[PDB]
C-alpha cells in the first residue's frame, strides 16, 4: 500500500507543476520526504487536499 | 448490525493479536490513521474498541 501512497504524492506535486501552482507543488514535495520517512499514511490526505484547493 | 444501529464489541484485558487480521487475505481493504498498520503488536492501547 506504501509503494501507491508514494506514487500518488508522485503524481500530486507533478501536477500542481503543470496547473501553475509552484508552492502548493513545493509543499506537496515536502509531504514526501516525511512519507518517506515515516508510516504515517495521513500525508496522502494532505496532498490531496492541497490539490483540491488548488482545482 | 445495521449501520444506523452498528454494534459495539468490548475488546479488554487481553493480548491483542493483529497479525492475522493483517496478514488475512480475506479483507478487501484495510486502512489506520493514528497508528502505523505494521507496529499494531507493539503498541498497546487503553481499551480497544470493535
Amino acid at each position: 500500500d506504501k509503494e501507491w501512497i508514494l506514487q500518488k504524492i508522485y503524481e500530486i506535486m507533478r501536477l500542481l507543476d503543470e496547473l501553475g501552482h509552484a508552492e502548493a507543488s513545493m509543499r506537496v514535495s515536502d509531504l514526501i520526504y516525511e512519507f518517506m520517512k515515516k508510516g504515517d499514511e495521513r500525508l496522502l490526505e494532505e496532498a490531496e487536499r492541497l490539490l483540491e484547493e488548488v482545482e | 448490525a445495521s449501520v444506523y444501529a452498528w454494534n459495539r464489541k468490548r475488546i479488554s484485558n487481553c493480548v491483542a493479536d493483529y497479525s492475522v487480521l493483517y496478514n488475512s487475505a480475506s479483507f478487501s481493504t484495510f486502512k489506520c490513521y493514528g497508528v502505523s498498520p505494521t507496529k499494531l503488536n507493539d503498541l498497546c492501547f487503553t481499551n480497544v474498541y470493535a
